[PDB]
């Protein structure tokens, strides 16, 4: 997260870190056994780290739970990043508590201008790399589809939205992928992609979770 | 560009 702020430990209790011996993506806990992340975060060997704040220090409240299933959306296109959503089933249900909590899926899509919280342990620099220890947060609005498509012509599918800032300086960034964009208590987005990070006129692009709620529910229900 | 590490 570039241009964000330290969330505060466990203030984003649905934020998970996907770890493969290092934090590589975020995710969002959507129930005690399932995490939503980005399909492009798929890999083997995912350990979901819940309850994290400092991802480099065991501070307490962490639960590290292996992924038992990582379900990339069947129509994920790794070139266009359409359907950039993955569900991870935890090998065991997380113990939910104030620091490890699910986030609700949307019941409807969010409108442009909806303010959301994007969080992650991604790079905090728009140029160069600095990976934080602690979870970073960014309040960011969903941009209009027109602005999003203007920023990323031909690249924004109906399953994506832009959020953030066009003036630069505030965005999700590498290492934030898969993590949440939560708006009014609903997981509306998954950090997916963008042209660089926090670049002027290049807002973050996020998987539009509301388009996947049924898929998520159906997939969870069948797994 | 995807935002993974
Ligand atoms: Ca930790």
């Amino acid at each position: 997260i570039v241009g964000g702020y330290t969330c505060g430990a466990n203030t984003v209790p649905y934020q998970v870190s996907l770890n493969s011996g290092y934090h590589f993506c975020g995710g969002s806990l959507i129930n005690s056994q399932w995490v939503v992340s980005a399909a492009h975060c798929y890999k083997s060997g995912i350990q979901v780290r819940l309850g994290e704040d400092n991802i480099n220090v065991v501070e307490g409240n962490e639960q590290f739970i292996s992924a038992s299933k990582s379900i990339v959306h069947p129509s994920y296109n790794s070139n266009t990043l359409n359907n950039d959503i993955m569900l991870i089933k935890l090998k065991s249900a997380a113990s939910l508590n104030s620091r490890v909590a699910s986030i609700s899926l949307p019941t409807s899509c969010a409108s442009a201008g909806t303010q959301c919280l994007i969080s992650g342990w991604g790079n905090t620099k728009s140029s160069g790399t600095s990976y934080p220890d602690v979870l970073k947060c960014l309040k960011a609005p969903i941009l209009s589809d027109s602005s999003c498509k203007s920023a990323y012509p031909g690249q924004i599918t109906s399953n994506m939205f832009c959020a953030g800032y066009l003036e630069g300086g505030k965005d999700s960034c590498q290492g934030d992928s898969g993590g949440p964009v939560v708006c009014s208590g609903k997981l509306q987005g998954i950090v997916s992609w963008g042209s660089g990070c926090a670049q002027k006129n290049k807002p973050g692009v996020y998987t539009k979770v509301c388009n996947y709620v049924s898929w998520i529910k159906q997939t969870i229900a069948s797994n | 560009c995807t935002k993974s590490i």
